[PDB]
């Protein structure tokens, strides 16, 4: 993969805009939406929520999960223990991207945000590296990952699996 | 983004048909010793003695050779001889893998093919070479952004910096995404031309 | 050993590694044709007159000769394997026509290869759906927004929209015009996306 | 060309408890095949002070004080020098008298510590270098 | 089947193709039934034109399936360009009662791709050769797919007494067991029959 | 720039201070020391000055230009924050914008500049702006020394109903103001220094005209015409008019090529044959 299609699969995820014009149900192929009542929230996916708000026509809403408070004991959380934690969502690079940059007005403190969100990115990529190292110094055969969201896994895959199919090949080379 | 190579087999059991990699790996010297007379071809090196010291690519090796040794014996090059297979465990990050070479790990693993005594501990070399240089090159690929790499790559192999330009490619490709730049559609193949 | 006219023709190829159509090299292929047919010949003698006064100890000199002709082969095979990737590219990246550019570079029989290739493949992408299939050789990229604005880069005659409502394309003159169209013109190097 | 071994690898063919009883035990040599004890012997039949080692030795002995002994050199070459004059006691008390105190050189591959006088920066500080 | 529900397959069939290290499953009916609703909501647009903002919310999410779509179909175009031999071989020789691993046009596509490159190496090299080596045979030639590949995978239907080789040392096996959404590093040929079972999907 | 190189180029402090003769250039170091700026600090790029002097440097300024005669030197304007370092005023985008389509040196058709100005405008560009503010620099450290020519050698010649001057080829960045469009600025800017170096009062009130060399081939120049300058100028240009009915009786070769009217392209030989009946008829 590349990150411009992980881009495309973090756009599936469910936000909440408040609409400022009349429009009746729509039935997508991926299921309904609607009605749009001018002043009144509803919940998109992603897509379509940037796609509506770079045409003036809504007002982006933060997710829950996206408080400088809850944030700032995740980011705590994760540089005790030693493991990979559990997080908001699936997707949160991504979210914490596009929504910051194209509503980043109609989020407040998102220059706090932000800054937290690449804290704990700063740190679960440093975990994975340790988690990769003791993988080929010990010659595993296996590696149980317990939260890595597909972005991380993305970032450091492409590599990590070709230098382990060369060192399968140098450990197999003297049964026949 | 859409030629696909033939990659190499170099270091399974046997390497590809036509992958031009190996191609020009086997093509490499090797040291051999004659069990019986040359007759009809003694021009090259008309008949050549038996018990003559000769360099052989490494494909004609590979038919010429036999278990009962019938027409020549093979002995390995001084890089993997007992001599150098000291060096590469005092401290593997220190040797300069493309003099010697440019084909380690795929010349290596071919020497397997001879049955020779000492198989047992030359596969044990590489396997510990390999581990050996892998933490300088996990770290030297993905954090070196818009450096002049080529001081950081003069000292590998192929099978290495086809490794080195994995982790290039995908760091310049989350830092292409992190700056929005990975959004613009572009030429493809026409600017290799440009 | 022997061999080293075959050599001349890969590590020409292993040069260029961004996948870069190089020219034809009849000249050498035939310099290594006429080797294979030398060896074959003057070991084929020395074959059959080891039936003819038994001189066994010639067997390893058949060896010597029979081995270093499938070299011969496999170093033909490859090169001519490996310039038909190079070409099958030209379908994916440019499109279905090339300038002569490129079709002044292969062989007077690779575009025989090629137009069988770009048939077959016509051929298929109609049969998927109902209606002219789908063309699968577009959509590089996911999809971003529905309007793109490109800017043009070099002159080209009267671009079509389906309506039949044409537009000319001047030098450094900047439309706004619907993705689905543009695709075509910017993987080659006419048009150029400048709102990223 | 780099010289990453005194010995030319081309053509060779043609508390502080532990430490010392670590190197004695390296000392013994005799179960595996008796490289040392014939050097030992070697060196009391020609009255030397030191005898030269390989620390690709030490290497495939033990690891850990292989690499403790090349980072810390001067802790570790005081507990060395101590446990050679034990085990030379342990063959001849009469020599082991004769001189005040013995030495022990060093010899082998150290990784990268093969450094010329232009490369000799202050991360070397006490660390065996050649 | 509900139509909400071909999409999250679709997308499912989607990474294991771009992971996979050999040609997969053939699923003619998804790609013949995504090709309906692409086929229908493109006419009860072109009919119902008159409107300027809910056909903008459609054809978006047209453009957004005929990617998904098209971006599945040219993954499985170059495995077969490149394992056309061994791809025509595994097709011929089916034991009945086993899902086919290429649909009726890709077949044709493969066998046209095979006769096309066969007929081109004929009148180039392969003819002016001495009369015993004009035959070279396409089985030792294309290399082989490569299951000792390592892929990350998450599962989703709970798994135990899975074996885990690490080396030809038969006793150093030690067998694991799967949770429900954990995720893993191991090696393709162990987890194979699970790929085809959706009992995992390569992530 | 620097607070010294900005006060040395601006076409309203480098008129009054007169900053082209020896005589009255030490009144720029005279308001410098009514401020205690040391010689040393304002030389320096205004972004490294010390963090002391900067507190109230737009009163400080403001005040000490009153025992000068320089009552107008605040004006109203806005200014843009993105982020942690950029920070523009509504002047300097005008001034990269407006050099960046009109660079001296041309790689191309007219419609290739163009688009590099249409470009610097949005902020995913911010390397162009940055890069058209080192042109828009360029640009005032040669204007400053082209007004000193034409004031230092009085070609300024006062033909009438009208001033008049003209530009040779051999003195330095004289190719620059080649466009028909980046002389009108030169013009402007000449037209303010003139009126406050005179000692006339005829000259102080008179519409100024100006030519320079187009085109060496075709032999053609560039002619403007600017209204009579002051305070409260309405800013009504009335050229249009004359340089037509001027072309019309001599009946010589012009071209009216832009949207404005008062910019022409002559022969360099009907100069004289134009300019004595403009000079009729103007009256």
């Amino acid at each position: 993969m590349d990150a411009a299609e992980v881009e495309f699969l973090a756009e599936k995820e469910l936000v909440t805009i408040i609409p400022n014009f009349s429009l009746d149900k729509i039935y997508l192929i991926g299921g309904d939406l609607g009605p749009f009542n001018p002043g009144l929230p509803v919940e998109v996916p992603l897509w379509l929520a940037i796609n509506l708000k770079q045409r003036q026509k809504c007002r982006l809403l933060p997710p829950e999960w996206m408080d400088v408070e809850k944030l700032e004991k995740m980011r705590d959380h994760e540089r005790k223990e030693e493991t990979f934690t559990p997080m908001p969502s699936p997707y949160y690079m991504e979210l914490t991207k596009l929504l910051l940059n194209h509503a980043s007005d109609n989020i407040p403190k998102a220059d706090e945000i932000r800054t937290l969100v690449k804290d704990m990115w700063d740190t679960r990529i440093a975990k994975l590296r340790v988690s990769a190292d003791s993988f080929v110094r010990q010659q595993e055969a296996h590696a149980k990952l317990d939260n890595l969201t597909l972005m991380e896994i993305n970032t450091s895959g492409t590599f990590l699996t070709q230098a382990l199919n060369h060192m399968y090949k140098l450990r197999t080379n003297l049964q026949p | 983004e859409a030629y696909f190579r033939v990659e190499s087999g170099a270091l399974g059991p046997e390497e590809n048909f036509l992958s031009l990699d190996d191609i020009l790996m086997s093509h490499e010297k090797l040291p051999v010793r004659t069990e019986t007379a040359m007759p009809r071809l003694g021009a090259f090196f008309n008949a050549v003695p038996q018990g003559s010291k000769l360099e052989l690519p490494l494909w004609l090796a590979k038919g010429l050779f036999d278990n009962k040794r019938r027409i020549l014996s093979v002995e390995l090059p001084k890089i993997y001889q007992e001599g150098w297979r000291t060096v590469f465990s005092a401290d593997p990050n220190v040797v300069d893998l493309h003099k010697m070479g440019p084909h380690f790990y795929g010349f290596g693993s071919q020497l397997l093919h001879f049955d020779s005594p000492e198989n047992a501990d030359i596969s044990q070399s590489l396997l510990q070479t390999f581990i050996g240089r892998f933490r300088r090159i996990m770290d030297s690929s993905q954090n070196a952004y818009n450096e002049d790499t080529s001081a950081l790559v003069a000292r590998l192999d192929e099978m290495e910096r086809g490794l080195f330009q994995t982790g290039q490619k995908g760091l310049n490709d989350f830092q292409c995404w992190e700056k929005g730049q990975a959004s613009q559609i572009t030429a493809s193949n026409l600017v290799q031309n440009y | 050993m022997f061999c080293e006219k075959a050599m001349e023709l890969i590590r020409e190829l292993h040069r260029a590694p961004e996948g870069q159509l190089p020219a034809f090299n009849e000249d050498g292929l035939r310099q290594v044709l006429e080797e294979m047919k030398a060896l074959y010949e003057q070991n084929q003698s020395d074959v059959n007159e080891a039936k003819s006064g038994g001189r066994s100890d010639l067997i390893p000199t058949i060896k010597f000769r029979h081995c270093s002709l499938l070299r011969n082969r496999r170093c033909t095979v490859a090169y001519l394997y490996d310039r038909l990737l190079r070409i099958r590219a030209l379908r994916w990246e440019y499109g279905s026509v090339l300038p002569n550019a490129l079709r002044f570079h292969m062989a007077a029989e690779e575009m025989e290869w090629f137009n069988n290739y770009k048939r077959s493949l016509a051929t298929y992408m109609r049969s998927l759906g109902g209606d002219e299939g789908l063309d699968i050789t577009q959509d590089m990229k996911p999809p971003k927004s529905l309007y793109i604005e490109v800017r043009c880069l070099k002159d080209y005659g009267e671009f079509e929209v389906d309506d039949g409502t044409s537009v000319l394309l001047k030098k450094n003159s900047q439309h706004f015009l619907p993705r689905w169209k543009c695709e075509q013109l910017i993987r080659q190097g006419v048009l150029e996306h400048i709102l990223s | 060309m780099l010289p990453r071994s005194p010995p030319l690898p081309r053509g060779n063919l043609w508390e502080l408890r532990e430490a010392q009883r670590d190197y004695l035990d390296f000392l013994d040599d005799e179960e595996d095949q008796g490289i040392y004890q014939s050097k030992v012997r070697e060196l009391i039949s020609d009255n030397q002070y030191r005898l030269i080692v390989n620390v690709n030795d030490l290497r495939r002995k033990n690891e850990k004080r292989a690499n403790r002994l090349l980072n810390n050199a001067f802790e570790e070459l005081v507990a060395f020098q101590r446990a050679l004059k034990d085990f030379v006691a342990s063959i001849d008390a009469t020599y082991a008298k004769q001189y005040e105190e013995f030495y022990v050189g060093l010899e082998g591959s150290f990784g990268s510590k093969h450094v010329s006088p232009r490369t000799l920066t202050s991360c070397f500080l006490s660390c065996v270098v050649c | 089947l509900t139509p909400a529900e071909l999409i999250e397959r679709l997308e499912q069939a989607w990474m294991n193709e771009k992971f996979a290290p050999e040609l997969l499953e053939s699923k003619p009916e998804i790609v013949e039934c995504v090709m309906e609703q692409l086929e229908h909501m493109e006419e009860n647009l072109r009919r119902a034109k008159r409107e300027d903002l809910k056909v903008s919310i459609h054809q978006m999410e047209m453009e957004r399936i005929r990617y998904v779509l098209s971006s599945y179909l040219r993954c499985r175009l170059m495995k077969i360009e490149k394992f056309f031999p061994h791809v025509l071989e595994k097709e011929k020789t089916r034991p009945e009662g086993e899902p086919s691993s290429l649909s009726p046009e890709e077949l044709a596509f493969a066998r046209e791709f095979m006769a096309n490159t066969e007929s081109y190496l004929k009148n180039v090299a392969l003819k002016h050769m001495p009369p015993n080596l004009q035959k070279v045979d396409l089985f030792r030639a294309v290399p082989k797919p490569d299951l000792d590949s390592y892929v990350f995978l998450r599962v989703r239907e709970r798994q135990e007494n899975i074996l885990v080789e690490p080396d030809t040392d038969e006793q150093r096996d030690y067998v694991i067991d799967l949770e429900k959404g954990s995720q893993h590093l191991i090696r393709y040929k162990t987890i194979a029959p699970l790929v085809a079972s959706g009992a995992v999907q390569l992530i | 720039w620097s607070l010294h190189d900005s006060l040395c180029n601006t076409s309203y402090t480098a008129a009054r201070f007169k900053l082209w003769s020896v005589h009255g250039q030490k009144r720029l170091q005279e308001f410098l020391a009514d401020m205690g700026l040391p010689l040393k600090q304002v030389k320096q790029k205004f972004q490294a000055m010390d963090i002391s002097l900067k507190e109230n440097l737009r009163e400080m300024i403001e005040q000490s230009a009153n025992k000068f005669g320089m009552k107008d030197m605040r004006v109203q304007t806005f200014s843009i924050h993105f982020g942690f370092k950029h920070k523009f005023l509504a002047s300097d985008v005008v001034f990269a914008t407006m050099s960046l389509m009109e660079s001296p040196e041309k790689d191309g058709s007219g419609t290739d500049h163009f688009i590099q100005a249409l470009d610097s405008l949005s902020r995913s560009n911010l390397d162009k702006l940055y890069h058209g503010l080192e042109l828009a620099k360029k640009q005032l450290r040669a204007t400053q020394q082209t007004i000193a020519s034409c004031l230092c050698t009085n070609l300024v010649i006062s033909q009438g109903p009208f001033l008049y001057c003209s530009l040779m080829e051999g003195t330095p960045d004289v190719m620059l103001f080649s466009r028909p469009a980046s002389l009108s600025l030169l013009s402007k800017h000449l037209l303010k220094s003139f009126v406050c170096s005179t000692k006339n009062r005829r000259c102080k009130l008179l519409p100024l005209v100006m030519a320079a060399p187009l085109s060496m081939e075709h032999g053609t120049v560039t002619v403007v015409g600017i209204p009579p300058e002051t305070d409260s100028s309405d800013r009504k240009n009335f050229f249009g008019r004359a340089f037509e009915k001027a072309a019309e009786s001599t009946s010589s070769r012009m071209l009216h090529n832009h949207f404005d009217l008062s910019v022409i392209e002559l022969k360099a030989e009907d100069r004289s044959k134009f300019l004595d009946a403009l000079i009729s008829l103007l009256s």
